[PDB]
């Protein structure tokens, strides 16, 4: 549980220098924290992974200095129409899990990825209650066997939460919320990389995202492609 | 070359236990040289033989000063497998049971080999382990038992200068080292210290599984040993506990004729008995 | 992690009492046995391997366990008789310079075998695109260095653990442990048990030559009666305790109960009083 | 926790003789008074399962 304010207009690109408080501690570890842009409809884009070196894209947005026991990460001077929502990740300890915020309503206005590897899933339309369903991310570039990835769901109102993280061939590490109902199974090695429902708790309504890089440990892994999302639905 | 054969008189009865024992007469079982026994005369006036290391040796040694020095005791002699390689180097003894195969040959400055490989001991003892005609004969039993490789030792001044043969007279041997490494041991190679910049004549025996009854000192030490299957007469003072036997008759051990051939006669009968229509049916039986 | 040591140590006595008394270890728990009994079984050699981990990933060291780093650079298998002795290390391992000495092999395919060492460096190839050596959107550095830092908290801290596997093949066992020695009592019948040989009697001060090789030593007829002592240089003598026969002289028990008692093999001062033949 | 499991006592126990023990083991001559300190645990430890 972190600590995110509600919302951030007053003052629109001026001092808005939105952050995440409620650490209490030195970011553990390695001190890499990401800022994650939510936009509704397409899938989130990566903007920032540590406190400087921003990856190749917007240059308006830098200077992420670790100020107290906060990423301060300054948007001040970028733009004036921005309609998303700024998600930060820390607390890094070993097999801690919901390292994601609150959702913070950044919009400093309000009113006014595609072709890099791949992007397909199960479209998963009224989904039955129960049963066993999967859905699969398969990527004809990246590796989708030897990289580390990972699936994270998120739904209307609340923010995101790590479901489901996969080492390379030796760890099937599961979410606290599933507590042990989830069982990830991997598909052939060459073809692609699904995963599995296992009997829902009418919990899993939420979408899904299946992420070709980590969240929390996120490595450079030359670019952050991510993919659309699907809706459950579930009739419960 | 052509090894000679010399006799090898008693000597090599060494302390089979560390037992104290004063004026006693010890019937002992265990790997003895059998007296009046042959030994080969290689000569070292150049010899490198590899000799079978069957249950254990008796080595000698009648060099002035260093000539005989080390063994190469091993059982492939090879990178494979293990070895060991006890040299006697300036005032001291390396002990070590590392697997380094060779070089060239067995030669020396440590030219007997060269490599590099993993060892499992490194057991390097300090105190060396070794007058116009006054030469200096050194015996060593060479014993392998399950997990420990016993080395007897005796180092004598003789004196005679007769021909070159092992002298007349019964001589223990102490133990010096106990090494308690495991490993098998089946030939063995020896080597001069050539440093080229009649001299010495080593004498290699074979141990066999034989008793003998040795007599003990008041000291501690033991004086003679007499064997129990070289003649009559020592078979008759082994069966008697004493070396010194009347006038008469004794019954000794019995004696029977080993068998020479071994036939096994079986019927003709040569095919093959029904197990895959058995053991494996249609299904199987009920 | 990545290389860490395998001493092979053999042919010692291995106190391990020693080792609560040299640092203030943190984690001391020994899975295989108990560190009262363990030293009293003989080994034949002992595997100390050291390497220094994260506090979190102290929990990680376990006989069968997945993680970033116990399938990684460090498996134990369920049959690890050691230890899991470990300290925490942060006060000459962490100075603000910049730690870019260590790592932790982030990157791997598959899980190791349990107890091997993996020492390679080349690049890690994600498949799908021959590498002959590039940093660049498929193939990254492997390895990774910490951030250990001296103004941290507990659980980020450089936490040094070292194991000692143990193994018993078809070879004498060299590594025994301590050995507990008492005091010396001489000229009084009482139990001794010199280097396994163990009895009674009363050992006494003798006259005997021993030779520098003997340890033991017997008689006529099958019978320890002198021992060299364990400690400095001496030759002891090991006579039987006081024993005999005893008889009873009754005139009956018709005419009176006086009876007396008859010790046979004895001077009258080792069980009126007489002293006959 | 349901499953209890002693450990190393001082000394070798009786046959058909309970052991039910709740004090604290004690190495050598040095009471850890309670709190665990070194050589020195509850011998009730629990068996773990899955
Ligand atoms: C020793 O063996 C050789 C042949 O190897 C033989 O000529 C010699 O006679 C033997 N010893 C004796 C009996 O002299
Ligand atoms: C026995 O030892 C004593 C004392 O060393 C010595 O005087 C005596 O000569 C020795 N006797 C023999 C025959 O060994
Ligand atoms: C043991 O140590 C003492 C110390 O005085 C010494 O006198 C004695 O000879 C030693 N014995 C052995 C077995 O080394």
């Amino acid at each position: 549980v972190l600590t995110q304010p509600p919302s951030a207009s007053g003052s629109p690109g001026q001092s808005v220098t939105i952050s995440c408080t409620g650490t209490s501690s030195d970011f553990g570890g390695y001190n890499s924290v990401s800022w994650y842009q939510q936009h509704p409809g397409k899938a989130p884009k990566l903007m920032i992974y540590e406190v400087s070196k921003r990856p190749s894209g917007v240059p308006d947005r830098f200077s992420g200095s670790k100020s107290g026991n906060t990423a301060s990460l300054t948007v001040s001077g970028l733009q004036a129409e921005d309609e998303a929502d700024y998600y930060c990740s820390s607390y890094a300890g070993s097999n801690n899990f919901d390292v994601f915020g609150t959702g913070t309503k950044v919009t400093v206005l309000g009113g006014g990825g595609g072709s890099e590897v791949q992007l397909v899933e199960s479209g998963g339309g009224l989904i039955q209650p129960g049963g066993s369903l999967r859905l699969s991310c398969a990527a004809s570039g990246f590796t989708v066997s030897s990289n580390y990835m990972s699936w994270v769901r998120q739904a209307p109102g609340k923010g995101l939460e790590w479901v489901s993280v996969i080492y390379s061939g030796g760890s099937t590490y599961y979410a606290d919320s599933v507590k042990g109902r989830f069982t990830i199974s991997r598909d052939n090695s060459e073809n692609t990389l699904y995963l599995q429902m296992n009997s829902l708790r009418a919990e899993d309504t939420a979408v899904y995202y299946c992420a070709r890089g980590e969240i929390q440990p996120y490595y450079y892994y030359g670019m952050d492609v991510w993919g659309q999302g699907t809706t459950v639905t579930v009739s419960s | 070359l052509p090894p000679a054969y010399t006799n090898s008189f008693t000597r090599g009865v060494y302390y089979p236990d560390k037992v104290f024992r004063s004026s006693v007469l010890h019937s002992t079982q265990d790997l003895f040289l059998p007296f009046f026994s042959n030994v080969t005369w290689f000569h070292v006036i150049f010899d490198n033989p590899v000799l079978p290391f069957n249950d254990g040796v008796y080595f000698a040694s009648i060099e002035k000063s260093n000539i005989i020095r080390g063994w190469i005791f091993g059982t492939t002699l090879d990178s494979k497998t293990q070895s060991l390689l006890i040299v006697n180097n300036a005032t001291n003894v390396v002990i070590k049971v590392c697997e380094f195969q060779f070089c060239n040959d067995p030669f020396l400055e440590f030219r007997v080999y060269s490599s590099a490989n993993n060892c499992t001991f490194e057991y390097v003892s300090q105190p060396f382990l070794m007058q116009g005609n006054f030469k200096n004969l050194r015996e060593f039993v060479f014993k392998n038992i399950d997990g420990y490789f016993k080395i007897y030792s005796k180092h004598t001044p003789i004196i005679v200068r007769e021909p070159e043969d092992l002298p007349q007279g019964f001589s223990a041997l102490e133990p010096l080292v106990d090494l308690p490494i495991g490993i098998n041991i089946t030939r063995f190679q020896t080597l001069l210290a050539l440093h080229r910049s009649g001299a010495a004549a080593y004498y290699v025996g074979y141990l066999q599984p034989r008793t003998f009854l040795l007599k003990y000192n008041e000291n501690g030490t033991i004086t003679d040993a007499v064997d129990c299957a070289l003649d009559p007469l020592s078979e008759t003072k082994c069966t008697l506990k004493s070396f010194t036997v009347e006038k008469g008759i004794y019954q000794t051990s019995n004696f029977r004729v080993q068998p020479t051939e071994s036939i096994v006669r079986f019927p003709n009968i040569t095919n093959l008995c029904p197990f895959d229509e058995v053991f494996n049916a249609t299904r199987f039986a009920s | 992690v990545y290389a860490w040591n395998r001493k092979r140590i053999s042919n010692c006595v291995a106190d391990y009492s020693v080792l609560y008394n040299l640092a203030p270890f943190f984690t001391f728990k020994c899975y295989g046995v108990s560190p009262t009994k363990l030293n009293d079984l003989c080994f034949t050699n002992v595997y100390a391997d050291s390497f220094v981990i994260r506090g979190d990933e102290v929990r990680q060291i376990a006989p069968g366990q997945t993680g970033n780093i116990a399938d990684y650079n460090y498996k134990l298998p369920d049959d690890f008789t050691g230890c899991v002795i470990a300290w925490n290390s942060n006060k000459l391992d962490s100075k603000v310079s910049g730690n870019y000495n260590y790592l932790y092999r982030l990157f791997r395919k598959s899980n190791l075998k349990p107890f091997e060492r993996d020492i390679s460096t080349e690049i890690y190839q994600a498949g799908n695109k021959p590498c002959n050596g590039v940093a660049g959107f498929n193939c990254y550095f492997p390895l990774r260095s910490y951030s250990f830092r001296p103004t941290y908290g507990v659980g980020h801290q450089p936490y040094r653990v070292v194991v000692l596997s143990f193994e018993l093949l078809h070879a004498p066992a060299t590594v025994c442990g301590p050995k507990k020695s008492t005091n010396l009592v001489k000229n009084k019948c009482v139990n001794f048990n010199f280097n396994g040989l163990k009895g009674t009697g009363v050992l006494t001060e003798s006259n005997k030559k021993f030779l520098p090789f003997q340890q033991f030593g017997r008689d006529i007829a099958d019978t320890t009666d002198a021992v060299r002592d364990p400690q400095t240089l001496e030759i002891l003598d090991i006579t039987p305790c006081s024993f005999g026969g005893v008889s009873v002289i009754t005139p009956g028990t018709n005419t009176s109960n006086q009876v007396a008692v008859l010790y046979q093999g004895v001077n009258c001062t080792e069980v009126n009083v007489f002293q006959t033949r």
